[PDB]
DNA sequence: ATCAATATCCACCTGCAGATTCTACCAAAAGTGTATTTGGAAACTGCTCCATCAAAAGGCATGTTCAGCTGAATTCAGCTGAACATGCCTTTTGATGGAGCAGTTTCCAAATACACTTTTGGTAGAATCTGCAGGTGGATATTGAT
DNA sequence: ATCAATATCCACCTGCAGATTCTACCAAAAGTGTATTTGGAAACTGCTCCATCAAAAGGCATGTTCAGCTGAATTCAGCTGAACATGCCTTTTGATGGAGCAGTTTCCAAATACACTTTTGGTAGAATCTGCAGGTGGATATTGAT
């Protein structure tokens, strides 16, 4: 036998996603390709966020991704920042950003 | 006796806190405020410890982001000092009081 | 169960230095003396609103314990989605 | 009662992009919230879409449109390719 | 193909509240939008409430909690009393 | 046969509300009282706005409620204004309001 | 004399909008700024409306496509169906 | 030659436009703008008439409310003249820029 | 304070776009009756984790002193916007072929429904691993007085 | 521009909480295999209502003049930041009773599932009805110069 995830070439669980779609009461019926397409998208978005967060971790000389790295990744990326524009990542802190007029001296 | 000029340490504090992520309000005092408020809504409630931490993470993120907007309002008025009217303008534009 | 101390004035537990720290994370360099009380008032409204909804979810489920999920759902309803606590 | 999470799948993907990088439990909890959040957002957009069109079925076509409505520019483009590819492959395997 | 709306029921209510007041087409369309909007918000909130509590059924209780979550203070109190009254009256009738 | 609406003492259609709830994919099942309670809530809110809207038509010396009146009724009512805080009433205009600092120094 | 479409949103039309918004005095630079803001607003709403149009396999953008677009953008509009 | 002082007529217009509800942008030019933007997303589209009107009712209500916030920002800076930086501040706080 | 130029009201009037009244048609609903199916309440209870008391101590909150420099006030002149008069081009309005939005009919690819069979994600418990928090020391900037 | 008082950078190194490492159990999944059902793509087509043209119609573009607004320059009272002394109360580490959350089984009140009878809301066409939008007249207020 073979998982629907293997037939679709995915890491994310097509079976699980199909089930969650049915239990969520989104529609009377859910076609076979729906969970495949959805699992694929979720997998792609998670690959994207982990790619950037692992880079933030590397930048900070860390080998383990922590919430701060997820936040730096999201907030420093225009599109992920927008997609998560109303989301708060716990223990994420904020991006270093001091308004110019507040700096001392001149020039 | 050495003295940094006013504003120097403030800027140092900004860099320090924008670099870290730990919560800034003391934990027990925040937990008591949560319990006091909740108690006035409904008596005899219990709280999972993570429910109080969730409220704290959300409350601090909310306040930090409101101070960013407040700051922009003060700067807009050619000031560097935030004042109650800046917080009020920020909340009004956000639709929190509009 | 005997007694249970009266909770009052705990908004004052949100101290001047804690508020100063929160403003520093928010990039603020100078703060008027009236800001502290104003911030407490704003935090109280924020908390009353989220706690009201969270407890509403708690009562609906007929529980006496406010769960992290009751708070996550309350935050989500208010457009303040929070990640990290099961939500 | 068993409580599910996308943790093992997030971990598999983490290993593909950054082989020697790990993830703390709190970050994994954030990743699990993220996946559930986007799942619900896309599923809800798909549901409304189907209802608006008087369709009782959510097919990959509703997921694709929901994805376009929900995701910013470049992410929508890439998500669309990956999902389309996954379905074309899926349908070729049986 | 039939196009249903709340127009006739909004009109019956108008007559109860202001017997000699009419309502223009555009205004009625606004009222229809209002009713559909509140229906969806209340229903969606009730839906989430039942799912959160792993219940397959949306009963008057989920409608009630949805109302308390969605409507501002006094509006919620009167809506709750009106709803409770109607279910009572309804339940007491051969 | 007596309509569910009449049994509930309502003007709004219980039967239709039940149907809309079932097909809206809100839950696998819908109890009997849900559509009654919900219809009553929709009726009440409707009466509230029409009540204030009609009053606005009256103050304006009009017998027919138009969008403007619904907007005046909603925006002048603290609670309705918040309920409809993210809603735009077409052809509603805005409430008369000039910031004091903009008025001439009489 | 030709005319860029966004320029069809004229200074007087913008001033009227501003007046209903309670505005007493306007900087000359406001007009172009407003046009830019309005274009972004329309691009965001129309993009979604057209996405609903295409999903329905239609060639005509309907009021409902617009209502649904406005609603998902948090700009719910009453009076045009839905 | 009679002449109203600067501002007297402005105030008169505010009162007039806040009393009415008609659209303030002319229809055809708005329609052209709408079609042009849509053509970039999908060519050869038609529009129901009510679709363009809904877009205009929504667009105008959006700009009018934005002008209200813009006005509060100019007033916050002790001015009575709105400037681009006022619209920018309002949009940023609304989170349309943020 | 005195007109004088205009804007703003209000009482009245009435044609008409749009709301109302009425007859007729009927698929769509909605209500009633019958039988089966089932979600989730009460009942009992295992077991997590919440409230609470204890003790110790140092990370911080509090309260004060001192004065740097910010906000607030005042003054003033350049110049940008408001008001307005002058003149025509883009918009609005009303009339007319078709682009397709929909209503109808046909038909199968594909989605429930259902019984097994097999695989797998959780997870309870014990065991060993491993990234980095946290403190230390010292060389390198940063600040601020002179 | 030199020089000191201090913050900041940071690579290295040890103890440990949190993390990735296995063993065994498995119910809940997920998947494989026939039967039965049906949602909606596809094709044809009628009826809207949309795009476009002509012309009757109602702003907008443009240059002139100057009122008054914005913002620059100046001043200074006193707020608010920085530093400091003191010691309170939060934090940390642990233990414990037990409130109550959550698992398991029983079992009916209420919901789904048709099938059938009745009523009803929506649509189409015909024709009469009506609130009020503009248009007029004269009165009076508002505004701004003198
Ligand atoms: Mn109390
Ligand atoms: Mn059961
Ligand atoms: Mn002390
Ligand atoms: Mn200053
Ligand atoms: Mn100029
Ligand atoms: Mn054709
Ligand atoms: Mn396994
Ligand atoms: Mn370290
Ligand atoms: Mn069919
Ligand atoms: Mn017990
Ligand atoms: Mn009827
Ligand atoms: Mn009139
Ligand atoms: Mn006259």
């Amino acid at each position: 036998a073979k998982t629907r995830s293997s037939r679709a070439g995915l890491q994310f669980p097509v079976g699980r996603v199909h089930r969650l779609l049915r239990k969520g009461n989104y529609a009377e019926r859910v076609g076979a390709g729906a969970p495949v397409y959805l699992a694929a998208v979720l997998e792609y978005l998670t690959a994207e966020i982990l790619e950037l967060a692992g880079n933030a971790a590397r930048d900070n000389k860390k080998t383990r991704i922590i919430p701060r790295h997820l936040q730096l990744a999201v907030r420093n990326d225009e599109e992920l920042n927008k997609l998560l524009g109303r989301v708060t990542i716990a223990q994420g802190g904020v991006l270093p950003n001091i308004q110019s007029v507040l700096l001392p001296k001149k020039t | 006796p050495h003295r940094y000029r006013p504003g120097t340490v403030a800027l140092r504090e900004i860099r320090r806190y924008q670099k870290s992520t730990e919560l800034l309000i003391r934990k027990l005092p925040f937990q008591r405020l949560v319990r006091e408020i909740a108690q006035d809504f409904k008596t005899d409630l219990r709280f999972q410890s993570s429910a109080v931490m969730a409220l704290q993470e959300a409350s601090e993120a909310y306040l930090v982001a409101l101070f960013e907007d407040t700051n922009l309002c003060a700067i807009h008025a050619k000031r560097v000092t935030i004042m109650p009217k800046d917080i009020q303008l920020a909340r009004r534009i956000r639709g929190e009081r509009a | 169960k005997r007694h249970r101390k009266v909770l009052r004035d705990n908004i004052q537990g949100i101290t001047k230095p804690a508020i100063r720290r929160l403003a520093r994370r928010g990039g603020v360099k100078r703060i008027s003396g009236l800001i502290y009380e104003e911030t407490r008032g704003v935090l109280k409204v924020f908390l009353e609103n989220v706690i009201r909804d969270a407890v509403t979810y708690t009562e609906h489920a007929k529980r006496k314990t406010v769960t992290a999920m009751d708070v996550v759902y309350a935050l989500k309803r208010q457009g303040r989605t929070l990640y990290g606590f099961g939500g | 009662t068993r409580k599910e999470s996308y943790a093992i799948y997030v971990y598999k993907v983490l290993k593909q992009v950054h082989p020697d990088t790990g993830i703390s439990s709190k970050a994994m909890s954030i990743m699990n919230s993220f996946v559930n959040d986007v799942f619900e957002r896309i599923a809800g957009e798909a549901s409304r879409l189907a209802h608006y069109n008087k369709r009782s079925t959510i097919t990959s076509r509703e997921i694709q449109t929901a994805v376009r409505l929900l995701l910013p520019g470049e992410l929508a483009k890439h998500a669309v390719s990956e999902g389309t590819k996954a379905v074309t492959k899926y349908t070729s395997a049986k």
